[PDB]
């Protein structure tokens, strides 16, 4: 599963022209950093790399972006005068002695011309038909996310407190709701299938959770709506046996 | 083992010939550390210009080079290698004698 | 015939807590052919052959990317080395190193090498089987260690069958007619009295490449050695080798005394004589 | 042409 | 430096496959090879150092020639699919940095055992009378074909996996944000299986 290696912030989103700090610690034991970075169609390109705390190689890292080992060991990556092709994940890796690289879980960064744009989503939870638990003795809920921008969303189902995996599949991609339009918002879909049992236990309680990451509360709003901050959407269903 | 003493020759390139021109070669082999001062001499004068092969090293790990200038033997004029290095008390002379 | 391909290492530290000076040297047989000198402001690999100035900037970067990474790693190992040996900051020391591959009559490698000294001292080795370590004491096995720890040794045998051997056949091909060609001794045996213990006998050999070369002096045939001065294989500068032999004989027994020569450029030994 | 040294290859 | 092969891979469950890596290196270091789900870190698989060694652990399994690497995947499941990276380490380089392809992305196409193709309106829990079309349990081949009209919302297939039973199934999502939309008509785009049941 998870290397050891720990990134943060896992998302951000931001202006042109503005500068962002990623932040790495890599494995215990480990005193090499690599930072690398991966734009949409393109594969894992080097940027540079350290060593207890120096710089010791550099691959084709631009000059406004830069980068440090501290004494902790932990690193950091800036990139500043920030341009919309700057949009990408950013992966680092430590090195074993052994020889071999483990990666974190990467930053994604989205860069937007202006923030005037970003939206929240709305989520609304459809509850199972009376027809599918009839014909196949399942119940199928759905999860519908939609209204949002940009593309940052984690959905997941949250059963009686606890989150399922099995039953639950999600689209890959969300949709693009006005797909012409180049800042469209997206929806996206979820479905969470039980046993028509399962549905008809009043005592059953059902939440879709979806979390946003949008601007970073400190990001300065103008408009007259609520500042579209990162934050958790829901909504939810109970059972009913009838 | 901390400190060895470098072993010193000087000679001719080619054998030598009271008319003709040839290069004057003093080598110096087997000491450690690498730090050493060579100089050839006309006549117990220093030779001013002398070019040397990058520093190198041996398979029992002592350091060698070559000190090289060009000259023309005749049967008045005296060469020598003058060498130090922190293992000698003084720089120790080697007369360059061309059947040697 | 036989050839090699060798890098020696130069690590050493200055005075109080100056930069340490890292020097690379590159060699094919007894021919040098680069020179890296972390001294500079700007660091270069340097050509010192005409066969490798052929190659292009993308060579020539390499090589320079791995001795200036070495000249700041052999600096932490210089400090690693006077923690195992508990010696103070002021405070002079080197580390060397010397590494390569031989290659036999066929071109295929004989054998590869890696071998580290501390202060002139052997202080660990790589053995003949590329996959194991000899430490001369305790405190190489420290550094054994960490070089099983990072598979040093599997990816120096990678190195010394596949890169080490391919690049040595380049230089062999691109630098053929002087690497490829082994030049004979020029010999004579000269006579000069001294008159107490009478004369000198010299045996010369003179302009022969490569260096590897065997002079002794026979006496009804029968090798002298113990009384037998032997001067040490010296460069004459023109890339060529020089070495002489001598014994003191009895005057008019001149003719008892034979001197051999064995060299690459010799099919057979030559067996010499003074000439009245 | 020398070989390049992988990460903690230090004495 | 480094180029993998096929960009892409579309399999069958149960359909073998072996994915390409070719290289050129000054001297090979080492070969790696890493999954990377979507929204996930590369995660490490094998290394492989010279020419003929193999690894293999489950259903992946790596061999080395001197020019390539391939990961064969036997009788893939659905959840092999992930994207595929390639990456060297070289003698020529310092440090044990990684150039990488740029990978092989793979879905994996589940069977599917009972198919039962149908299409059911669900309704919004909350609600104002929101409602949702879905289509659900069609069989591993037939696929879910996109609207033209821009006020029409359709998602593309997706399986569930119900492990605790053994039960897969797929299905698709559609909705509109007004005027008559009734789910009879919803996925109308796509081929339809001419079994698929419509409740009235």
């Amino acid at each position: 599963m998870d290397s050891g290696v720990t990134q943060t912030p896992k998302h951000l989103i931001t202006a042109t022209g503005q500068r962002v700090t990623l932040r790495c610690s890599p494995r215990s034991g480990d005193l090499s950093v690599y930072w690398y970075q991966q734009s949409l169609d393109q594969g894992l390109q080097f940027l540079i790399h350290y060593y207890n705390g120096e710089e010791r190689a550099k691959g084709n890292i631009l000059e406004r972006f830069s980068a440090q080992q501290f004494p902790d060991l932990h690193s950091e990556l800036n990139l500043s005068s920030l341009e919309l092709g700057d949009s990408a994940l950013y992966f680092c890796a430590s090195s074993a002695r052994s020889g071999e690289l483990f990666f974190g879980e990467g930053s994604r960064l989205t860069v937007l011309e202006d923030l005037k744009n970003v939206f929240p989503p709305e989520v609304a939870v459809f509850e199972p038909s009376e027809a599918e638990i009839s014909h196949t003795q399942k119940a199928t809920l759905v999860c519908l996310a939609t209204g949002f921008y940009p593309d940052h969303v984690e959905l997941s189902w949250w059963v009686n407190g606890k989150e399922v995996h099995s039953g639950v599949c999600t689209d890959p991609q969300p949709l693009k709701e006005q797909p012409a339009l180049n800042d469209s918002r997206y929806a996206l879909s979820s479905r969470l299938r039980v046993s028509a049992t399962f549905w008809q236990n009043p005592r059953n309680h059902f939440r879709c959770q979806v979390q946003f990451y949008g601007l970073s509360e400190n990001d300065e709003w103008t408009q007259d709506r609520a500042k579209p901050v990162t934050q958790i959407v829901s909504a939810e269903a109970w059972g009913r046996a009838d | 083992m901390i400190q060895r003493t470098p072993k010193i020759q000087v000679y001719s390139r080619h054998p030598a010939e009271n008319g003709k021109s040839n290069f004057l070669n003093c080598y110096v082999s087997g000491f450690h550390p690498s730090d050493i001062e060579v100089d050839l001499l006309k006549n117990g004068e220093r030779i001013e210009k002398v070019e040397h092969s990058d520093l190198s090293f041996s398979k029992d790990w002592s350091f060698y080079l070559l000190y090289y200038t060009e000259f023309t033997p005749t049967e008045k004029d005296e060469y020598a290698c003058r060498v130090n290095h922190v293992t000698l008390s003084q720089p120790k002379i080697v007369k360059w004698d061309r059947d040697m | 015939g036989s050839h090699s391909m060798r890098y020696f290492y130069t690590a050493m530290s200055r005075p109080g807590r100056g930069e340490p000076r890292f020097i690379a040297v590159g060699y094919v047989d007894d021919t040098q052919f680069v020179r890296f000198d972390s001294d500079a402001a700007s660091p270069r690999t340097e050509p010192r052959a005409p066969w490798i100035e052929q190659e292009g900037p993308e060579y020539w970067d390499r090589n320079t990317q791995i001795f200036k990474t070495n000249t700041q790693t052999y600096r932490e190992s210089l400090r690693n080395l006077r923690g195992y040996y508990n010696q103070s900051e002021a405070g002079s020391h080197i580390i060397q190193r010397m590494y390569g591959c031989d290659l036999g009559p066929d071109g295929r490698l004989l054998r590869g090498h890696d071998q580290s000294a501390y202060d002139g001292k052997d202080y660990i080795a790589l053995n003949e089987d590329l996959s194991s370590w000899t430490a001369a004491d305790t405190a190489a096995q420290i550094t054994q260690r960490k070089w099983e720890a990072a598979r040093v040794a599997e990816q120096l045998r990678a190195y010394l069958e596949g890169l080490c051997v391919e690049w040595l056949r380049r230089y062999l091909e691109n630098g053929k007619e002087t690497l490829q060609r082994a030049d004979p001794p020029k010999t004579h045996v000269t006579h000069h009295p001294v008159s107490d213990h009478e004369a000198t006998l010299r045996c010369w050999a003179l302009g022969f490449y490569p260096a590897e070369i065997t002079l002794t002096w026979q006496r009804d045939g029968e090798d002298q050695t113990q009384d037998t001065e032997l001067v040490e294989t010296r460069p004459a500068g023109d890339r060529t080798f020089q070495k002489w032999a001598a014994v003191v004989v009895p005057s008019g027994e001149e003719q008892r005394y034979t001197c051999h020569v064995q060299h690459e450029g010799l099919p057979k030994p030559l067996t010499l004589r003074w000439e009245p | 042409h020398p070989v390049g040294e992988a990460d903690y290859f230090e004495y | 430096q480094v180029t993998q092969s096929p960009e892409a891979l579309r399999l069958q469950e149960g359909e073998s496959s072996s994915l390409n890596c070719s290289y050129t290196v000054s001297g090979l270091r080492g070969l790696f090879w890493y999954r990377q789900d979507p929204g996930k870190g590369p995660e490490f698989l094998f290394t492989l150092y010279s020419a003929g060694e193999e690894k293999e652990k489950e259903r992946l399994k790596a061999t080395l020639t001197k020019k390539e690497s391939f990961l064969h995947i036997t009788a893939p499941k659905p959840e092999d699919s992930a994207t595929y990276l390639c990456a060297v380490q070289d003698l020529g380089t310092s440090g044990s940095r990684l150039t990488f392809g740029e990978g092989t992305q793979l879905t994996v196409n589940p069977n599917i055992q009972n198919p039962d193709p149908a299409v059911y309106q669900l309704r919004d829990s909350k609600s104002s009378d929101k409602s949702v079309c879905l289509f659900t349990d069609f069989d591993s081949q037939t696929n879910v074909s996109q609207s033209k009209d821009s006020d029409v919302y359709i998602t593309d297939k997706c399986v569930l996996d119900m492990r605790s039973m053994d039960f897969k199934s797929n299905s698709a999502v559609a909705w509109s944000n007004k005027s008559d939309f009734a789910c009879a008509n919803a996925f109308n785009n796509s081929i339809i299986p001419e079994d698929t049941f419509f409740p009235s």
